[PDB]
DNA sequence: CCATGATTACGAATTGC
DNA sequence: TTCGTAATCATGG
């Protein structure tokens, strides 16, 4: 729960105190990063690209991860969607729905329930341009992973293709899952069973399995 | 019309195709376009119960299917395999399709397609034009292969296209990276259709302010401002970086044949990539021939450690030596100036002297036939020279003679005539160059980067990457692309399926497999006798032969777990299972309750394994022969390669049989074949030891006896030689293993050993072994300390060589590279080791005699060198590299940086490399007890000066000096007491 | 992953982790092998006594409400679960039980899945139902289905309690009266209604008294338990002969002894003495005779006999000549199969009933002389593995293990 | 009791500036 | 997948 400064925007950041002993390795990087990355204009702004450092990694176990952000209205926080536009948010209440047998539904924000982590992988994208900024965050992208990874207890993947290799990516053996394209053609995602396997784990994880209708928006 | 194959390729896009590259006898380029399907092999009642029909089936004819599963028996009434003899059809569907019981599915499509329309995939062929559509420039589609590839005409040469590169970027304290540091020079060395060699270097401009490229251009070099004005024939081009980027993509987008980099999927062409990306939004576009699938770079890594690859789909091969040299054979170190040491080597005479120079000349009369062209050759771009293998020189001029060299360095004088001469390190520091940057740093750069350029041709042609590249894709009917990026379980396949047509039989694993669960030391280590190498001719593919021990052929596995049910079991089985017809082979049980396990195998009808390797090794027979009866180059090269694939793919047998997800996994037989190797390695280290040389008469240790029956041949252990009669000698037997036999003699005469040795090979294949086994004479060492075939060092004759003949330095297992060690424990070890071989050669040393002497020059040495304290600190220095990838909570290293950096104005960053020594205060004495050693280490910078408040901590190196030498030499007890007098600790010996 | 199989293998063994039981060597094996393909494939994973509270030995108040209580026995006790075999405490091996037993057992578990195992009493080849465990069933109501299929029940009394009752001396005797049952009663467990926790109460007291000898006595076909008399001629049960080893009985001396208000029962040594078992093994068998060798828990004969087992073992009648025997073989039907399916050492060692890992070691240290596919000679090979007195025995009885495995091979031969 | 033996853990053997 | 050295703990002479 302090503030660093750093040279270029967004000129100070505002952390934790869990994310304390990694923290200090990221700002050498975004040194050398931020410089070419304000040359276009991204979303969401560079002041809201940390907003996601305050959520503690103490009372978390499962982890929810998307290749690229929102490219338009982004907010910060991931897979969040106040007007309920986005495909991938839309198909994945659609799933809770359906999995829960809730008909009844306005929203769903996964921020809102306690025990599971929205992140990104990358957390910066321009837009109109998917996955254009993989260059200048994988060192950073990587860092935070595997921070993440030593606290919760499953990783869930979305996209084969874009975590083919995730293991490699990340040296500490921890229990992963893979999953499929959330918006891929054929209704493969229809199909899908993860967020069953996730509490099976987390039971014989010994930890509490999660509520998912507390992410619902009423 | 007539064409020859070049590369097969695929695109990866929504319709799917196949590639063929080829090249005419002009030398235009040709490319063809093949629809590709899926194979499926099936019964002839499943092919007619198939409600949709297939897109197209073709008739196989009668095979027999085996199921190949292995079952435990415990007692001796067996039931015999199940094949079924049935009619087969092949089909083919243009998308995935279910069968329910298909068979053959271990096989891949490409392989399917080579085998069914009967082509090769480097053959030359007369193609007809009937069957070929043309669809673009220089793209055809074809859709009969089959007839299209009937006519096959002779091989005949084509010329090719290469392209070789260099890159040098700009560091000054850790590694470069693209955000901060740029592109200074490139360097391309570029071969076309014609024949003509052109080699060029691109110099950058930022960092040459205007009135330094006003000189720079007064002397010759050429500025551009445009990518449209640059000529390729001016040797040196100074641009702007942008520019360079530009020209750099426009080259690699280029159709060539061959790029070949060293590490440039890692480093060169990412960096190249990244940079033109970040400066500039182009990117780098490969097209498909036929115009229709576009991509971008992406290099992509593949785990088996990581090796990058490039996504290229324009049938341009990027290749990489890095890759190619670590899977080809191992070496001590895979850096490029290791391996031009070990590729690159000559011997000159000493013809001047005088000053600081030497005149050295080099022709064929002095090393070999061959070595003085290699050496010219590589010498027009070379800067620097090793001499002696020790010190090195600068080249000040160089005349390349009709048939040799000549060349004078810089270098003392030393007291010889006959010299050794190497490419290897350069005595050059970048990081300080580019603090002072200038004309002569830029220029004498660029000749670097060109010669490093030159040195990746100059190893692709040493190696002969091609010729094994066209080798390996006609054997293994592979593309060309693909044959050095696969295992073994991938380059068998192709053979297999092959004879498996041919012999008309299928196998089929109707289980799961469960997951079933040597080192050998020499006698001595010193010998101070002469050693005789014999090489055994392919142990293993021998030992499946005689023993037909293929997974189709295993009559049954029986097992016992006590004895009385063992003797029935035994007398049974010689009772109804006789020789020579079955051969039981007794192994280790599979199970910790199992006392005794016995295969059987059938001797009557051929297997499938034995077939493979019998055809492998009678091929590799012919071309060794046609080979030794060619005079042509190109034709010794080409059957050179094919010797070599044959060998290649002829010794993953054994490997592949023990491996579960392979496609001759066969446990039993690998049990079989390990015993009965280890059974004829015995025997011979049995017969051999003690054998020994009457009158003209020899003597044996035990009887000629057949070690697995009975037999008919001779079983008198005296035999009569030919040898004179006044030699009366005495052999030993020290080292066996499965690829070799070490013998030991007791004289010094290489003439003699030598005759000795062929006389023995002669008697030994002729009269001692049995059936197909033969060994062949190798070598003869002289002054061998070895602790095992990994780490040991002598001097080798080869067998056909004379007393007066240069000896090999042969010494392996040392690295001498590893920068964690020291500066002057490698020069330690390198006196002593040369003591050591020089004083083992006197005559009287047996075993208590040399260790005392070196355990007193030791002793000796350390104390006047821990009494005078004149060895400089910078012969001391260790190093490591800082990174905060640390488990733990401290891992003290840290916590020293860290000090440091609160300490001194001088900042250590996260990817820099720092020294560090071993300091303690100046007053401490000897100590022999020994703690935490992580507390005295110091980080040592440019302005430190040892106080007189400070002194090294001799006693860690000198344990270390120590316990390495203490690893050679014979006595145990002597080294014991000798190390805790000195420092109180217990060796950790092997 | 998507298809549901992997999650249901989860479920599984989610299940087995619940209900694990160390003794099942193939449950085990299993549960390892599949704990293994989850750890490579998904590159990591998370993974009777507790069932009894504290023994009460003294008169407490009880809490007033509705229980019901069950007599614990003294003898072996198993436990029988559902997709494992029998086992019972401490050794964690399995025994053998007629498959109708098996089918019995089987029947009434699968019918309420909250029945987590099963009790049984065994002493002197007597099975018996004490107490079952279940989280939705009350052992009275499966009581019913239990005696319905024909096997024994136990005595259940259902007592609903109003006031304050101190369970006392004088109470339990009542209650003992009342259970009124001739097999001995070593303790009383009581269930509250509405509780899954198990209490039992067992008094216990101690003394010294003397004892006469060791004897043992017959109980049926070569299975022998020992039996010791004392002062009184009073008999004192003996669990077994590792109970026996532990308790550290001396030949001729004062012995400390739990008595009940009916039997008294010998209890183990926890004395700091340097005795060795291996000695004493030895020393027991002198003072009970050498005719006698342990067969793990018991005492089996040595008797010659010979030709007088393979009709017992075999259920048919007596035999005199190998002819007559060869015919009584061949007139068979449904036997028969036995001996088309299972060898001829492991037929002769059920036979003579010898041990499995006993015989198995004695074999493999002898060496012997075979001829026509018959044994003519032996002899042994080491002598140190002689040490253990039961293997001298064998070795000794080992001239009619012989004659009987010829006589076997003979009529195999035979009849083909 | 403590010298000796055996586990554990760390990290380069790495390669291209 | 290897080897190699230090830091720690554990065990029988």
């Amino acid at each position: 729960m302090n503030s660093v400064t750093i040279s270029h925007a967004p000129y100070t950041i505002t952390y934790h105190d869990d994310w304390e002993p990694v923290m200090s390795q990221l700002v050498e990087f975004y040194n050398e990063v931020a410089s070419w990355l304000l040359r276009d204009e991204t979303s969401p702004i560079p002041d809201k690209f940390f907003i996601q450092l305050k959520q503690p990694l103490r009372n978390k176990r499962v982890c929810v991860c998307g290749i690229d952000p929102y490219p338009k209205d982004g907010t910060g926080v991931p897979f969040e969607s106040p007007n309920f536009t986005k495909k991938s948010i839309k198909e994945i209440a659609s799933s809770i729905s359906r999995l829960t047998g809730v008909i009844d539904y306005k929203g769903y924000n996964l921020n809102i329930i306690d025990g599971v982590i929205p992140w990104n992988y990358y957390l910066s994208c321009k837009l109109g341009e998917t996955k254009s900024h993989a260059i200048y965050w994988d060192k950073i992208s990587k860092l935070l992973l595997q921070h993440i990874t030593k606290h919760v207890s499953v990783l869930y993947c979305l996209g084969k293709t874009d975590f083919s290799n995730i293991r490699a990516k990340l040296e500490s053996p921890v229990t992963t899952i893979v999953g499929y394209h959330p918006a891929a053609r054929d209704h493969q995602f229809e199909k899908d069973r993860s967020f069953e396997i996730i509490n099976v784990l987390l039971e014989l994880d010994n930890k509490t399995p999660i509520n998912w209708a507390q992410g619902f928006i009423y | 019309m007539d064409v020859r194959c070049i590369n097969w390729f695929e695109s990866h896009g929504e319709n799917r195709f196949l590639y063929l590259k080829s090249r005419c006898r002009n030398g235009e380029t040709v490319f063809i376009r093949f629809p590709h399907y899926f194979y499926y092999v099936v019964t002839d009642e499943i092919y007619q119960s198939l409600s949709p029909p297939p897109f197209n089936a073709r008739p196989m004819g009668k095979m027999r299917t085996i199921d190949i599963d292995e079952t435990i028996s415990y007692n001796l009434d067996i039931k015999d395999r199940k094949c079924s003899v049935a009619d087969m059809w092949l089909i083919e569907e243009p998308k995935k399709r279910s069968i329910q019981n298909a068979t053959m599915d271990e096989f891949f499509n490409i392989s399917w397609f080579y085998i069914s329309n009967g082509i090769s995939p480097d053959g030359c062929y007369s193609l007809d034009e009937q069957y070929l559509t043309k669809i673009n420039n220089g793209c055809y589609h074809c859709d009969d292969p089959r007839n299209c590839f009937a006519k096959e005409i002779p091989r005949f040469d084509i010329p090719r296209s290469y392209l070789f590169l260099a890159i040098a970027c700009h560091f000054d304290k850790k590694f470069p990276s693209v955000f901060i540091n740029p592109i200074s020079h490139t360097s391309y060395c570029y071969i076309d259709l014609s024949g003509k060699r052109l080699l060029f270097t691109l110099i950058n401009e930022e960092m040459l302010t205007e009135q330094e490229i006003q000189e720079a251009v007064d002397r010759g070099c050429l500025r551009i401002q445009s990518l449209m004005e640059m000529d390729y024939e001016r040797e040196l081009v100074l641009c702007s970086e942008i520019v360079l980027l530009r020209i750099a993509k426009q080259l690699l987008e280029l159709t060539f044949d061959y790029v070949v980099t060293f590490n440039g999927h890692n480093f060169d062409l990412r960096y190249i990539t990244n940079r033109l990306e970040l400066l500039t939004g182009e990117k780098i576009i490969f097209r498909s021939p036929d115009k229709k699938e576009a991509v971008h770079l992406c290099i992509y890594e593949r785990n088996q450690n990581t090796t990058f690859h490039v996504n290229n789909n324009n049938g341009t091969i990027f290749f990489d030596l890095y890759s190619f040299i670590q899977k080809s054979e191992k070496l001590d170190s895979y850096k490029l100036d290791s391996i031009s040491k070990n590729a690159f080597s000559c011997m000159g005479k000493v013809l001047n002297r005088g000053v600081r120079e030497m005149t050295f000349i080099g022709d064929d009369t002095t090393d070999a036939k061959g070595k003085a062209d290699t050496f010219a050759k590589v010498l027009t771009t070379g800067n620097y020279v090793t001499v002696d293998e020790d010190i090195i020189c600068k080249v000040i001029r160089k005349d390349i003679l009709e048939n040799g060299f000549k060349v004078v360095l810089s270098c003392p004088t030393l007291p010889n005539d006959i010299y050794k001469l190497s490419f290897g390190k350069d005595d050059i520091d970048l990081a300080q160059m580019y603090k002072d940057y200038n004309l002569n740093i830029a220029l004498d750069m660029a000749r670097y980067c060109i010669h490093d350029a030159c040195l990746c041709q100059y190893l692709w042609e040493y190696y002969g990457v091609e010729t094994k590249t066209d080798a390996g894709a006609a054997t293994y009917v592979l593309p060309q692309s693909m044959v050095f990026e696969y295992r073994a379980s991938t380059i068998i396949k192709g053979p297999l399926l092959k004879l498996l047509l041919e012999t008309k039989t299928i196998l089929v694993r109707s289980e799961t497999k469960q997951k079933f669960p040597k080192v050998f030391a020499p006698k001595q280590k010193m010998f101070s006798n002469n050693v005789l190498i014999f090489d055994y001719n392919s142990l293993y593919p021998n030992v499946c032969i005689f023993g037909n021990l293929s997974p189709e052929t295993l009559v049954g596995v029986v097992v016992s777990t006590n004895r009385l049910e063992e003797e029935i079991n035994n007398q049974l089985l010689l009772q109804k299972y006789p020789p020579p017809r079955y051969i039981t082979v007794h192994c280790e049980p599979r199970l910790p309750n199992l006392i005794s396990e016995i295969a059987i195998f059938d001797r009557s009808i051929e297997g499938t394994i034995p077939r493979l390797l019998r055809t492998f090794l009678a091929e590799r027979a012919r071309y060794k022969k046609m080979l030794k009866q060619a005079t042509s180059s190109t034709e010794k090269a080409i059957y050179d390669s094919m010797q070599y694939t044959y060998k290649i793919v002829a010794n993953s047998v054994y490997g592949l049989m023990g491996f579960r997800n392979s496609a001759l996994y066969s446990y039993a037989s690998a049990k079989s074949c390990t015993s009965i190797g280890r059974r004829m390695i015995l025997y011979l280290e049995s017969v051999l030891n003690g054998a020994e040389l009457s009158n003209g008469m020899l003597r044996f240790a035990n009887t000629l006896s057949n070690p697995f029956y009975m037999d008919d041949r001779d079983i008198n252990p005296i035999v009569k030689t030919s040898l004179p009669i006044d030699y009366r000698f005495r052999f030993r037997s020290v080292y066996g293993d499965t690829d070799s036999v070490f013998t030991e003699i007791d004289s010094q005469d290489v003439d003699k050993s030598i005759e000795i040795a062929k006389e023995l090979e002669r008697l030994i294949n002729s009269r001692v072994l049995f059936n197909n086994f033969k060994i062949e004479f190798e070598a003869v060492y002289k002054n061998l300390i070895m602790q095992s075939k990994k780490k040991y060092t002598t001097m080798k004759y080869s067998a056909s060589s004379n007393s007066k003949s240069v000896p090999e330095r042969i010494n392996k297992g040392t690295s001498e590279t590893r920068r964690d060690v020291s500066k002057f424990h490698k020069n330690m070890i390198k006196t002593y080791k040369t003591r050591l071989s020089e004083m083992l050669s006197e005559g009287r040393m047996n075993s208590n005699q040399v260790c005392i002497d070196i355990l007193r020059s030791l002793e000796t040495d350390l104390r006047s060198e821990f009494d005078s304290r004149s060895s400089p600190l910078e012969l001391f220095m260790l190093s490591r590299m800082h990174h905060s990838n640390y488990k733990s909570a401290d891992n003290p290293n840290m916590y020293l940086v860290t000090e440091y950096n609160k300490n001194n104005p001088e900042t250590i960053e996260l990817g820099e490399r720092y020294y560090f020594a071993y300091i303690c205060p100046a007053n401490v004495p000897w100590t022999k007890k020994l703690v935490n050693i992580k507390t005295y280490e110091t980080i040592i910078d440019r302005s430190f000066k040892l106080g007189s408040n400070q002194r090294i901590f001799y006693e860690v190196y000198f344990k270390r000096l120590t316990s390495e030498i203490v690893n050679l030499l014979d006595n145990k007890v002597l080294c014991i007491s000798f190390f805790q007098r000195m420092f109180g600790s217990r060796p950790t010996f092997y | 992953m998507t298809s549901s199989a992997d999650l249901t293998n989860l479920k599984e063994l989610l299940s087995l982790y619940k209900s694990l039981r160390f003794s099942d060597s193939v449950a085990i094996e299993k549960y390892n092998s599949l704990v293994e393909w989850g750890t490579s494939t998904y590159w990591k994973i998370g993974v009777i006594s507790d069932y009894y509270d504290e023994v009460k030995n003294k008169p407490f108040n009880i809490d007033p409400g509705y229980y019901i209580f069950l007599p614990v026995y003294f003898g072996s006790v198993f436990i029988y679960s559902k997709g494992k075999n029998m086992v019972e405490l401490g050794s964690g091996n399995s025994f053998q039980i007629p498959d109708e037993i098996r089918s019995a057992c089987n029947k009434v578990l699968d019918s309420d899945n909250g029945i987590d195992f099963l009790r049984f009493v065994l002493l002197n080849n007597r099975w018996i139902m004490e107490d079952a465990i279940s989280k939705y069933q009350s052992p009275v109501n499966i009581f019913k289905l239990a005696s319905e299929y024909g096997l024994n029940i136990p005595n259940y009394l259902e007592i609903e309690i109003e006031e304050d009752t101190l369970f006392d001396d004088e109470l339990y005797s009542i209650m003992e009266r009342s259970f009124d049952d001739t097999f001995p009663k070593i303790s009383i467990s009581y269930i509250k209604l509405g509780e899954l926790k198990r209490q039992v109460v067992d008094f216990f007291k101690f003394s010294f008294m003397y004892i006469e000898s060791i004897k043992v006595d017959r109980i049926g076909d070569n299975i022998f338990i020992p039996s010791v008399i004392t002062k009184s001629g009073k008999k004192i049960l003996v669990k077994d002969v590792d109970h026996l080893i532990r308790s550290k009985v001396r030949e001729h001396t004062f012995v400390k002894v739990k008595k009940k208000n009916t039997f008294s029962i010998l209890y183990d040594y926890d004395g700091n003495g340097t005795e060795t078992r291996g000695e004493v093994i030895k020393r027991i068998i002198d003072t009970i005779g050498r005719d006698y060798y342990v067969n793990g828990k018991y005492f089996s004969k040595v008797g010659i006999a010979g030709l007088k087992q393979l009709t017992n073992k075999l259920d048919i009648n007596e035999c005199a000549t190998v002819d007559e025997l060869v015919d009584e073989i061949n007139k068979s039907g449904t036997v028969k199969r036995k001996i088309k399916n299972q060898s001829v050492f492991d037929l002769s060692r059920e036979c003579l009933g010898y041990p499995e890992a006993d015989f198995i070691t004695l074999v493999n240290n002898m060496r012997f002389k075979i001829e026509n596919c018959k044994v003519v000679n032996f002899n042994i090979e080491n002598t140190n593995c002689l040490n253990n007195p039961s293997i001298e025995t064998i070795y000794g009885n080992f001239n009619q293990f012989v004659s009987i495995f010829n006589t076997v091979t003979d009529v195999k031969k035979r009849l083909f």
